[PDB]
């Protein structure tokens, strides 16, 4: 049965082809005490002793010899699985330079001697678990966000937008302004206590100035998180003002426009005769989209930039932290995917470059 | 059943 | 390759498929116009066109109640039959309740819906 692995900058999303979720979630790290190295939960728990690496940067691999540990790790510990028997679907960033996707090729075929192996586009893979195969993808991890226009199955790569701000990012300013609030929170141990903070506690405010004259004339956006040791923390209009970083980039110190805005901007580079369906397909995945209110208020955001009679709806799946995988889970179970792989053989005869010719 | 392996370190 | 491809779009007419556990399967022609609601389904209108070509129009049809990997692979299947037919085939998305005046058109006694359908093709995990 073909293999699904989906890579990501903070998280892995490894299992089976015809599964409804992958088998295994865990950290995309390789860590090193400074037992040659440790990969994933085992090397988080270890990190008094380990320095911890990550392989992939937003959504680009830029350790190859990480990469191959997080690989060999994902087949050998989480899938248990002999690599040699089956075919194995990865996933790429939007925009992947054309060397790392032969490099990926040539790592599974020559390292770990898989029978077939395909390359998707994480974005598209979204859609399609959406059952759509016209829309535009927000697509927000831990290390990166695009927007991804796609007309009947297929990206726009000149209208694709690359934003450097993700899940890390505001997990680093949720530290921040929590500092401020009178904690420490500093170290890189402390920062995972944080990206909980974040996950449990952050939503999206609809209006944010309204907001936080709610928050500053009562207690009843409070709320309160126990820390490991015990000590009881409280955390107020950090809930909102973490994920408003999104839409205002500025909290931060960065020049780009906000989620809403590369959105209408990535919309506005495509053919004015596909935009209608672009409006009414606004698919959201990835992690950083999961926060309370965020579909609602790119609703409000995006009907404010576009035409007034433009039909817009954002689609928010529950399901949507492993959208990416789930995709690639139902295309590698197709009856006509079979022909698709790309073949031992077929590297054979052609190395790397077929991976240009036989994946989009 | 999936294996969420990202386990919180403690005091 | 796949024996359904072959068939598709060779004549003018109105071709029904149903998504069943990741794969195409040809809906009976007499059955045609009776959608299970707990379904998703492939539709490929050919029409003759006066210069010799045919005209391609490809409709997946999802049902309130499919499942995931059921509409998943209608829209996979459409881009891959679309790219099959050199792509000359213009996409359409049709939700229950929703679908379009020339996908409803396409059924001359009027389409009707049933609930149930077969069973989704994923494993629990
Ligand atoms: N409920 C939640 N609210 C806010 N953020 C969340 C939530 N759940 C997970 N996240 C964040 O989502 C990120 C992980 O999501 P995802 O797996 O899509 O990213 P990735 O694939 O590892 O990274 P990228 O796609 O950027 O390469 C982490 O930053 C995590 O903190
Ligand atoms: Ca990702
Ligand atoms: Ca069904
Ligand atoms: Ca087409």
């Amino acid at each position: 049965t073909a293999l699904v692995c989906d890579n990501g900058s903070g998280l892995v999303k490894a299992g089976f082809a015809g599964d409804d979720a992958p088998r295994a979630v865990f950290p995309s790290i390789v860590g090193r005490p400074r037992k040659d190295s440790y990969v994933g939960d085992e090397a988080q728990s270890k990190r008094g002793i380990l320095t911890l690496k990550y392989p992939i940067e937003h959504g680009i691999i830029t350790n190859w010899d990480d990469m191959e540990k997080i690989w060999h790790h994902t087949f050998y510990n989480e899938l248990r699985v002999a690599p040699e028997e089956h075919p194995t679907l990865l996933t790429e960033a939007p925009l992947n330079p054309k060397a790392n996707r032969e490099k990926m090729t040539q790592i599974m075929f020559e390292t770990f001697n898989v029978p077939a192996m395909y390359v998707a586009i994480q974005a598209v893979l979204s859609l399609y678990a959406s059952g759509r195969t016209t829309g535009i993808v927000l697509d927000s991890g831990d290390g990166v966000t695009h927007n991804v226009p796609i007309y009947e199955g297929y990206a726009l790569p000149h209208a694709i937008m690359r934003l450097d701000l993700a899940g890390r990012d505001l997990t680093d300013y949720l530290m921040k302004i929590l500092t401020e609030r009178g904690y420490s929170f500093v170290t890189t141990a402390e920062r995972e206590i944080v990206r909980d903070i974040k996950e449990k506690l952050c939503y999206v405010a609809l209006d944010f100035e309204n907001e936080m004259a709610t928050a500053a004339s009562s207690s009843s956006l409070e709320k309160s998180y126990e820390l490991p040791d015990g000590q009881v923390i409280t955390i107020g209009n950090e809930r909102f003002r973490c994920p408003e970083t999104l839409f205002q980039p500025s909290f931060i110190g960065m020049e780009s426009a906000g989620i809403h805005e590369t959105t209408y901007n990535s919309i506005m580079k495509c053919d004015i005769d596909i935009r209608k369906d672009l409006y009414a397909n606004n698919v959201m995945s990835g992690g950083t989209t999961m926060y309370p209110g965020i579909a609602d208020r790119m609703q409000k955001e995006i009907t404010a930039l576009a035409p007034s009679t433009m039909k817009i709806k954002i689609i928010a799946p529950p399901e949507r932290k492993y959208s990416v995988w789930i995709g690639g889970s139902i295309l590698a179970s197709l009856s006509t995917f079979q022909q698709m792989w790309i073949t031992k053989q077929e590297y054979d005869e052609a190395g790397p470059s077929i991976v240009h010719r036989k994946c989009f | 059943e999936t294996n969420e392996k990202n386990p919180l370190p403690d005091k | 390759e796949h024996p359904e491809f072959l068939k598709a779009g060779k004549e003018p007419g109105l071709q029904i498929w149903r998504v069943e556990k990741f794969d195409l399967v040809p809906v009976p022609t007499n059955l045609y116009g009776d959608f299970f609601t707990g379904d998703a389904y492939v539709i490929l209108k050919t029409v003759q066109l006066r210069n010799g070509n045919l005209q391609y129009d490809l409709h997946y049809w999802l049902g309130n109640e499919c499942s995931q990997d059921e509409s998943g692979a209608a829209a996979i299947f459409t881009v891959q039959l679309d790219d099959y037919l050199n792509g000359r085939a213009v996409q359409h998305r049709e939700v229950q309740g929703f679908e379009s005046a020339t996908f409803l058109g396409y059924f001359k006694s009027g389409l009707k819906y049933k609930k149930g359908g077969v069973a989704s093709g994923f494993k629990h995990v």
